[PDB]
């Protein structure tokens, strides 16, 4: 029937933002029932067309308003209009039940006549103004582009986002892009590029906070990752260009806030290592050179320089840098590289150089000889004594010439605390072979079994600088001695040589008793005895003949007493004048790497034969990889030996 | 009855008379009204002639 | 008077290595130990 | 166990009518007709194709 | 076949074979491999097991190396690799520990943990070899540390375990023992402390040994409030054991430091002490032989830290003590020695500061140690000046102008450390900090004959590549400039000659862009205060510098540091930047709105005030464009006290306040204190403001009282100064008025004698409405400037009634009149209530 | 108390209720309830077995807008396409004139299953009308094109034996393969696959309407 | 939770708001009242309706009480079930349909004229097969 004189004036104050009385409101509702009793399509038409006409008036109440009083127009008109849609959905839910081939539904899509009407324009505009203003600095209240925001997204058939998207959300990014681009060029242009990385990183945090503020989560991701795009990733080459610069001086917190800012981006990280390594290697080298020549004979000031550059690197990758494995393979990597082969390296044409200094500072270290003993600090450097050797290609040189060394400093009295040498062979047990090991704890074992064997002489003498060390010579490193008789005055000492060491089934050491009486003043000085022995006998050159002692170690003898006093006085009476012969250090140096030369070369013979043991009889290519990951724990081998090697092997009738 | 199968199968079963299917079938394979009254009634078997 | 001193074995074992080669290609299984290697 | 049939598809001729074992009956299920040879797994060995176009009447064995 | 054919082809009696066997069943193991048959893991390893103890030591080299896991066969594994550290074979138990070491290694369970403790409880027993009881004691040791809650059960076994070896000849064994049984200790059952404890005790009485002194220091670092008995009983003994002349006495002074600083009640001070000053200067007596006696010396220094570092009531006599005497008697000792002593006594000097008073000793100990001072900058080593230099500035922080005679001798060696070896970063920052915190505090007539000696250097040392230099030597800069024309006295010394010098220095830096933020800040405000203090000899450059200052105030990053500088050029010799030229920065300026950066206004005014030639002009200055940014700025109480007081000055100086009405009708009308009545002035200059204080009576609704009393006061402000007097005023008018429309036209009355620097409802204010404060306040102001009174001969009596409220108002202003009589006050005790004697506290 | 001035949904509710004997019953009573008796809401689901049809039924309900029915086990002897999404004529020959021209053309069936029907090559491919079907058959049933509708043939000659899963589209998730298997060319318990049952519910929708 | 209700008779109810809550069409409009429809005694009705399904969260087999509450007069069944639409409840109208779908089941269309209130033929021969 004709009763629609009645929904009008309802919708009509409902359209205010003045509540409705409740009691009065079933002459509304109640109209409605009369209409569907006794279906019809033709009512929705009717509301259609109020609604339109309704809008078109409020769009022309404020159609001039813009420059952000358009902003209090839309936004405060939106909340009364959801508000009486809300309302009035009750009224005809009714309907909205019975009707399915929606006045909710139709609400909003009227409004988006007003939505696509000439408002759209200004108001985006409005809205990109705020937010400008807001990146500028001054302070706008964020309600009316939160309901703007609402607005968009409410539009649709977060149902969808088609309509928020194509109307804000491109135009919001571009206006980004502009606006960063616009800034970005002439900031670095003025500004110092040290701290556009924090300015960065707090854009991007107020951004990630905005969109929670006053913006839908939907574009969380797109307007970061786009970000990136105008801010970190168009800016990569200063950036790169100024990781050197601020990396040659000490930045680290800047470090780290440009990985921080840098890790975001894909494929970001790889190419900062490549200038990390080289940056590495280039120090390194430097280091070494001003080092020089002091470095090569001066093992103490080569390691020291060595550690302290892998300490500070080593740091630095740790706090800076959050522990990446990418960047401790590559500071390993350029540690190997700039520390196997380096400037002090190229005077003594050989790259085992690097290894062998570093036994030798070892002995230095841990020897109790020079000053004093050092405890609670000692441990320190040889745990990154070790931590540098675990790098070192050459690990053969490292390992002969510390056996022989520990033998001669061990077949002495002469040591160190015994906490920090069993700690250090302990460590040198679990890091390398047991072949090693093996040799060492028998050294360990014997000179324990002496130490016992010690009282056995003493008691011996009670029953019927003196204690004679026992030990057998045949596995030691060690030669034979020469031939000398020993004097009359000595020779009572040895007579009683048998015990139970040879009751049971060398001698080239220059010890003796300082008892002289031919000077007019007597003195007590311990240094090599062979001096001492030939006191005894008393021309210059007679001395040589009665003793017939080989020429050439005799004549070295002869020397070095020279050197001294002794043949042609001292502040106390403590001196030693024990000065090592220097020949005999070069010659030592080059026989025991002759020797190191001859094992390995038997070693990769043997390690040939045994792996053609389960090959037959194969190619080439192959050959020389499976040798060498085999063997790569070692001193890796060169190619013309290993060919060498293979064509004696050929001559021997082993492969084909 | 294995001797005579009543061609319905239940009243007058001995009357009505004169696998029961197969029994029964050996008459109609060498008509009537009613014949959609048992479940029996279908033509997916060959039952013609 | 303070040094260091020695004792070695009697019967002992030890050959060249040219000759522990050729020993080793073809003695392996003659003999058990204490006269090889 | 099976007892082949004189005549019954002499128009078009496969098969004839068969017994029913005890296990065969638990294996044929109602919902699943009663295909020409997709019972071989369920122990069916009879005539070349035997498509039964319908069931037992009274009950199946 | 080929998954399985590697097991059978292990056994084959050579070398080469079963080499390669061990070789690829590893390479095949160490990939994925998965699906492996559970029988084949069970050969796999029983097979690996049997070879692990093999001849041809290369074969089970190999073979140990193999991969910790492949979790119910691992069991096996642990228990057949623990049950052979103790067999008989010496390479197999050898290996056994090794891999025990390596199978372990496998923790990201805990069962493994538990039976392999077990196990090796018994391990640690007396063996013929001793290479095996490191490695199980280090394990064990190992295992203790990572998991020790675990350990509940068999606790004592471990114990008893772990005691009786402790005297093993082998020093590394005692060694490891000490940390393991610091450990188990670290590890609480409280009686399990209690066996140790007296173990030790007893030990002690007859021994040579000094490990055993070492672990009862030991056990006392980590037992916390849990060795507070054992103290009573050890304490004797080890003052006792200190006098025996064995090699080392380190350990009883780490003894008696570690008990000091943990347990809180050791009430035997003067002892311990004493000793420590005893054995502190104990220096007793290449390839020589070994010393360690420098070791007592240092540790006594360390304790000596401890003490001056835990008690805050022993100031007063400590310096007085010979304490600082021996430490400052010989500073010379060797190189590790110094840095204890002197962080000692940095310590001492730390404690001294609170945030016969004690410092007047340090006051008169500042010479000698000053003298021992003077040499030590000759030492190459680096750490010495660096600590000493550390020294100087704690010393000059603790008690200002303490250097006020020495600086001739000390200036020579701060300006040795500026001048050569400048590798060392960290001297060349710590010396410049020490001139800039020594040059802080002190009167300007000191440094002015070393003036020429100490400029160069410091102008020298600005250019420094390394930026941290010039950071700091910026500030010793400024505060030189500072130091050399002061004005508050004058300075004889004439200025021209250097100031040139610092003048391009700061320059130099000033402009560039590879130079960091804070020095970029500091080296503005350096220019800034070296033109504030003497800019008017350097007029000749004065405009590019201005205009360099107005091109930096455009950068976000730099606002404050130039609103600061510029805020700050107002000194005496004013300090002429051409008008127009602030003119085009003014705008600049005014368009701040930054986030509580108000530093803006507090400049302003002083650029507007000490230059006032021109400011009207609306085009390039205020009244006009920053007037319009003043809303915002007048809304909270804290801004606004200062916001307001700049129209109040812009009112006084001028066309004045041309266009307010905003600001003015803003500015009308919770507020704490914050009063501008003295910013009133308008009316001067242009009663202007009539209506906007006598808005009451017509509008009172939703008022605050906290308001109306403020209405008052302006009211009676705007009645201060005008051709109005007080007896025509607004009150005055009001005389009588009972018949009152509202409360508003009651308030306004309610401070009406408030208007004076009788005759109105004369003496009625009784009849109060609701009520009245300070009605009757014509006595008090008419007292002093008027006759002693007008109403004061019969004020109480009249009205009996709570009237005596007036009483604590007529003395509580004035007292040079306030008592002339003394009657009322002392004759009558006023029988209400503690009011009568609010003022009788203070008359 | 009168009974005629009643919502057309109230009467759709109480019709709602009804099951099959009694709805057919009370399709006849007035004027008005006439055209509420045949309504798309009420027929959905219409499952009738062995009750051999005539053809003026079956085309009143397909046009009367049957939703989606099945009809297993119904033997018939004796256009404008509606929504029947799924069908289930199976193991019940029909005669192919009817089906062709009942079947000659229909819009959209999501599940078309014709399983035990003898139905010769110019009719099959005008299933192609359909959008797409995701339901085969295998019971003995253009040649090659018909399954591009959607991305035990006795009579099957040898040319498209290997065609089928030579080169068709493969999406689908299974390809059975039955009895044609061992004759396949190489160069190309119980199985529950592409059949409706495994409790009248047919293809895992409840059968709203059984005559049983 | 005290709300007025008024019938078209002018009688004034007052029920707490946790069982009125039901039914929705009071409810939806009462987030943010004389009905004229219903009648007093209708309205007692249905809101005492409610007794049994406080607890339950919003042909076959239904509860054996609601028998006696369904069992009830014509002269009040019908306005019941016809002005039930107006605040009918989600179970309320299903349980209507239910019994009165009951009621019809099972009875004679020629008769049906009993108790509600040519073509014969061709209806019949419209569907034959059943």
């Amino acid at each position: 029937d004709q009763i629609w004189d009645d929904l009008r004036a309802g919708i009509q104050q409902v359209y205010t933002r003045q509540s409705m009385a409740k009691s009065r409101y079933m002459e509304l509702y109640t109209h409605v029932y009369n209409y569907c009793t006794s279906v019809g399509l033709e009512l929705y038409k009717r509301l259609k067309e109020f609604l339109k006409n309704y809008l078109t008036n409020l769009l022309k109440d404020g159609e001039d308003l813009m420059d952000e009083s358009v902003l209090k127009f839309y936004t405060q008109q939106w909340e009364d209009y959801r508000f009486s849609s809300k309302v009035l959905n009750g009224i005809c839910a009714y309907l909205n039940r019975h009707w399915v081939r929606e006045i909710y539904s139709l609400a909003l899509v009227t409004w988006r006549d007003c939505l696509f009407r000439p408002l759209n324009k200004q108001v985006t505009n409005a809205v990109l103004k705020l937010i400008e203003k807001e990146r500028n600095g001054e302070t706008i209240n964020t309600r009316l582009i939160s309901g703007v925001v609402q607005s968009y997204v409410e539009l649709g058939l977060g149902p969808t986002l088609t309509v928020y998207k194509e109307s804000f959300e491109s135009q919001f990014l571009a206006d980004t892009e502009r606006f960063y681009t616009r800034e970005s060029t002439e900031f670095l242009q003025q500004n110092p590029v040290t701290e556009y990385m924090k300015k960065a990183e707090a854009r991007l945090l107020e951004e990630q906070r905005r969109v929670q503020v006053y913006l839908h989560e939907s574009t969380q991701d797109e307007l970061a990752r786009k970000c990136e795009q105008v801010l970190i990733e168009k800016h990569l080459e200063i950036f790169h260009t100024e990781f050197q610069n601020l990396l040659d001086a000490d930045k680290n917190e800047d470090l780290g806030r440009m990985y921080n800012l840098v890790s975001r981006i894909q494929d970001g990280l790889g190419e900062l290592k490549k200038l990390l390594e080289t940056h590495i290697h280039n120090q390194g080298l430097a280091a070494i050179e001003k080092c020089g020549e002091a470095a090569l004979n001066d093992p103490k000031m080569y390691v020291q320089t060595v550690l302290d550059v892998h300490k500070k690197y080593n740091a630095l990758v740790m706090s800076a840098f959050n522990n990446d494995a990418g960047f401790v393979a590559a500071l390993d990597k350029a540690c190997g590289r700039f520390i196997n082969n380096n400037a002090v390296t190229k005077m003594a044409q050989s790259s085992s150089k690097s290894p062998e200094l570093l036994a030798r500072y070892c002995d230095s270290l841990l020897k109790k000889s020079s000053k004093n003993p050092e405890e609670a600090e000692l441990e320190d450097t040889l745990n990154q004594v070790m931590v540098v050797f675990k790098y070192i290609e050459d690990k053969d040189v490292f390992q002969k010439f510390y056996a022989k060394m520990l033998a001669k400093r061990l077949v002495h009295q002469n040591s160190a605390s015994d906490d920090a040498e069993a700690s250090m062979i302990s460590k040198l047990k679990q890091a390398c072979g047991f072949e090693y090991t093996s040799k060492l704890q028998r050294m360990f074992q014997d000179i324990g079994v002496s130490k016992d064997l010690n009282e056995q002489f003493k008691k011996h003498l009670t029953n019927s600088d003196f204690s004679i060390q026992v030990l057998s010579s045949g596995s030691w490193p060690f030669q034979q001695s020469c031939t000398f008789a020993l004097p009359s005055e000595l020779e009572r000492s040895y007579q009683r040589f048998t015990a139970f060491y040879a009751s049971r089934h060398l001698y080239q050491l220059s010890k003796g008793e300082l008892v002289t009486n031919c000077f007019k003043n007597r003195y007590t000085l311990q240094a090599s005895t062979f001096q001492m022995a030939i006191l005894l006998q008393y021309t210059v050159q007679q001395l040589t003949d009665s003793t017939q002692i080989k020429m050439d170690i005799l004549a070295q003898v002869l020397q070095i007493l020279l050197k001294s006093k002794l043949l042609v006085k001292n502040k106390k009476l403590r001196v030693n004048i024990n000065v090592p012969m220097k020949t005999e250090q070069k010659q030592e140096q080059e026989t025991t790497h002759k020797n190191i030369e001859e094992d390995r070369k038997l070693l990769i013979q043997a390690a040939i034969v045994r792996i053609m043991k389960m090959r037959k009889v194969l190619k080439h290519q192959q050959l020389l990889g499976e040798v060498l990951t085999q063997l790569s724990s070692r001193f890796k081998p060169r190619v013309p030996v290993i060919k060498k090697c293979i064509d004696i092997l050929i001559e021997k009738e082993y492969l084909e | 009855t294995l001797w005579y199968r009543a061609p319905e199968i239940y009243s007058t079963a001995v009357d009505i008379w004169s696998s029961e299917i197969d029994q029964l079938f050996r008459i109609f394979r060498t008509v009537w009204p009613g014949v959609t009254s048992m479940p029996d009634y279908k033509p997916s078997f060959p039952k013609w002639a | 008077w303070n040094a260091v001193a020695l004792w070695a074995w009697v019967c002992n074992h030890a050959f060249h290595f040219h000759c522990i080669s050729r020993w080793l290609k073809t003695r392996q299984v003659c003999p058990l130990d204490n006269r090889e290697w | 166990q099976i007892y082949y049939s004189d005549k019954y598809d002499d128009e078009e001729f496969e098969y004839r009518h068969v017994m029913l074992p005890k296990d065969i009956a638990k294996l044929v299920p109602k919902t699943h007709l009663m295909s020409e040879s997709e019972w071989r797994n369920l122990g069916v060995q009879q005539s070349q194709g035997w498509v039964h176009y319908m069931i037992h009447e009274p009950e199946p064995h | 076949y080929h998954i399985s054919n590697l097991l059978e082809k292990m056994t084959s009696s050579d070398k080469d074979f079963r080499f390669m066997a061990t070789n690829d069943l590893m390479t095949e193991l160490q990939k994925d491999s998965i699906k492996l048959d559970d029988d084949s893991e069970r050969k796999v390893v029983k097979m690996i097991l049997k070879l692990l103890e093999d001849k041809n030591g290369e074969v089970q080299n190999l073979a140990v190396k193999c991969l910790g896991p492949l979790e119910y066969q691992v069991e096996t594994i642990v228990d057949t690799l623990c049950t052979n550290m103790l067999s008989d074979k010496e390479q197999l138990r050898d290996i056994s520990s090794i891999g025990l070491k390596t199978v372990i290694g496998e923790l990201p369970a805990a069962n493994v943990c538990k039976k392999i403790t077990g196990r090796l409880t018994s391990a640690i027993a007396k063996q013929e070899d001793v290479s095996v009881q490191l490695e199980a004691l280090d394990i064990m040791a190992d295992m203790l540390s990572r998991q020790g809650g675990l350990l509940v059960n068999f606790h004592p076994s471990i114990l008893t375990c772990l005691l009786p070896q402790l005297t093993s000849p082998r020093l590394a064994v005692r060694k490891r023992t000490i940390i393991a049984l610091g450990h188990l200790v670290m590890s609480c059952f409280v009686d399990l402390i209690e066996h140790l404890l007296s173990e030790l005790s007893k030990n002690d009485s007859m021994s040579t040994t000094r490990t055993y002194i070492q672990c009862i220091a030991a056990i006392s670092r980590q037992a916390g409030h849990r060795i507070g008995e054992y103290l009573e009983k050890i304490i004797p003994l080890v003052v006792k054991f200190c006098n025996v002349d064995d090699d080392e006495l380190r350990e009883y002074c780490i003894q008696a430091f570690e008990s000091f600083v943990r347990r809180c009640p050791k009430e035997v001070y003067p002892h311990v002490s004493t000793i420590i000053n005893i054995c502190l200067k104990y220096l007793t007596y290449y390839s020589d032989d070994d010393d360690m006696s420098w070791k007592v010396r240092r540790a006594a220094a360390k304790c000596l830290d401890a003490v001056v570092s835990t008690r805050h009531e022993m100031l007063p006599e400590f310096y007085k003590t010979v304490s600082p005497a021996l430490i400052s008697r010989f500073k010379e000792r060797e190189e590790n020695v110094k840095a204890d002593v002197f962080h000692a006594y940095l310590s001492l000097l730390k404690q001294t500061r609170p945030v016969e008073t004690p410092l007047t000793m340090l006051q008169s100990q500042v010479p000698n140690i000053v003298k021992a001072l003077h040499k030590q900058m000759k030492e190459k080593s680096v750490k010495t000046r660096q600590c000493c230099f550390n020294m100087l500035t704690e010393l000059v922080n603790v008690l200002p102008g303490a250097l006020t005679q020495h600086i001739p001798v000390l200036v020579p060696g701060i300006i040795f450390s500026l001048n050569d070896k400048s590798s060392s970063s960290n001297l060349k920052i710590d010396a410049l900090s020490c001139l800039y915190v020594i040059l802080c505090n002190h009167s300007p007539q000191v440094f002015h004959p070393h003036v020429q000696a100490l400029v160069p250097p410091v102008v020298a040392c600005v250019g420094d590549p390394f930026y941290k230099i010039t950071s700091e030597a910026l500030l010793v800069t400024q505060q030189l400039v500072k130091v050399i024309r002061p004005l508050d006295q004058p300075s004889s010394f004439d200025a021209t000659p250097y100031i040139k010098d610092l003048f391009t220095c700061t320059i130099k830096r000033l402009k560039a862009a590879d130079i960091d933020q804070e020095v970029k800040e500091r080296a503005i405000s350096c220019m800034g205060q070296i033109i504030c203090n003497l800019g008017d000899n350097l007029g000749s450059d004065l405009p590019n510098t201005l205009q360099i200052f107005l091109e930096r105030l455009k950068n976000e990053i730099t606002r404050l540091t130039t609103v600061k500088a510029l805020t700050l050029i107002a000194g005496s010799p004013l300090k002429i930047d051409l008008r127009p030229v602030l003119g085009e920065g003014v705008p600049i300026l005014a368009s701040f709105l930054r986030k509580n950066q108000r530093a803006l206004k507090l400049g302003t005014l002083s650029a507007l005030d000490i230059l006032i030639k021109n400011y009207s002009d609306s085009l390039t200055a205020a009244m006009i464009d920053a007037v319009l940014d003043e809303l915002p700025p007048l809304i909270s109480e804290s801004d606004m006290h200062v916001s307001q007081m700049a129209i109040s000055f812009l009112t006084t100086l001028a066309i004045s306040g041309s266009i307010l009405n905003e600001l003015i009708g803003l500015v009308r009308s919770l507020s704490a204190m914050l009063d501008f009545f003295q910013a009133l002035v308008v009316t001067g200059t242009n009663y202007m403001d009539l209506l906007r204080m006598l808005t009451g009576p017509v509008y009172s609704q939703s008022t605050a009282l906290t308001h109306k009393q403020s209405y008052y006061s302006i009211a009676k402000c705007v009645a201060a100064l005008t051709r109005a007097c007080p007896k025509e005023g607004p009150a005055v008018v009001g005389q009588f008025i009972q018949d009152v429309k509202n409360s508003r036209s009651t308030d306004s009355i309610r401070l009406l004698a408030l208007l004076s620097l009788d005759l109105s409802g004369q003496l009625e204010l009784k009849s109060v409405i609701l009520e009245a404060f300070s009605s009757p306040s014509e006595e008090v102001k008419s007292a002093a400037s008027y006759a002693l009174g007008s109403i004061s001969v019969g004020n109480l009596p009249e009205y009996l009634p709570l009237l005596l409220h007036s009483l604590k108002e007529i003395i509580s202003s004035a007292s040079v009149v306030g008592l002339k009589p003394y009657v009322e006050n002392i004759w009558a005790l006023l029988l209400t209530r503690n009011v009568v004697a609010e003022c009788l506290g203070k008359l | 108390v009168s009974w005629d001035s009643l919502p057309d949904e109230l009467l759709l509710g109480i019709f709602s209720c009804l099951c099959l004997p009694e709805l057919l019953k009370v399709s006849g009573v007035c004027k008005r309830w006439y055209r509420l008796a045949s309504d798309e809401s009420l027929w959905q689901t219409l499952d009738l077995t062995g009750k051999n049809l005539h053809p003026d039924v079956t085309g009143r309900l397909l046009s009367q807008g049957v939703i989606a029915f099945r009809c297993p086990r119904s033997f018939m002897d004796q256009f404008s396409p509606f929504r029947v999404q799924h069908m289930d004529l199976s193991n019940s020959v029909i005669e192919v004139s009817t089906l062709h021209g009942i079947l000659s053309q229909c819009s959209k069936l999501q599940n078309l299953s014709l399983e035990g029907l003898r139905l010769s090559d110019p009719i099959v491919n005008t299933l192609a009308k359909n959008s797409n079907l995701v339901r085969l058959n295998l019971s003995g049933c253009a040649l090659q094109t018909l399954l591009s509708s959607c991305s035990w043939c006795f009579d099957f000659t040898e040319k498209h034996v290997q065609v089928a899963v030579a080169h068709v589209s493969e999406t689908i998730t299974q390809l059975n393969l039955s009895g044609y298997r061992k004759n396949l060319q190489k160069s190309d318990h119980f199985t529950t696959i592409a059949r409706p049952t495994i409790n009248q519910e047919i293809w895992g929708i409840k059968c709203r309407l059984t005559l049983q | 939770p005290s709300i007025k209700l008024q019938s078209s008779d002018g009688e004034i109810f007052e029920v707490d708001v946790e069982i009125a809550k039901q039914s929705v069409t009071i409810k939806t409009m009462l987030e943010d009242v004389p009905l004229p429809n219903v009648n007093a005694a209708i309205l007692k009705k249905v809101i005492q309706w409610c007794t049994h399904h406080k607890d339950d969260p919003p042909t076959d087999d239904i509860p054996v009480w609601d028998q006696e509450f369904l069992k009830v007069d014509q002269g009040t069944l019908f306005e019941l079930i016809l002005a039930a639409n107006y605040l009918d409840i989600k179970g309320l109208l299903d349980v209507t349909c239910k019994t009165v779908a009951n009621m019809i089941k099972g009875k004679t269309p020629e008769e049906i004229r009993k108790t509600f209130n040519e073509e014969e033929a061709q209806v019949r021969k419209e569907n034959q097969w059943c």
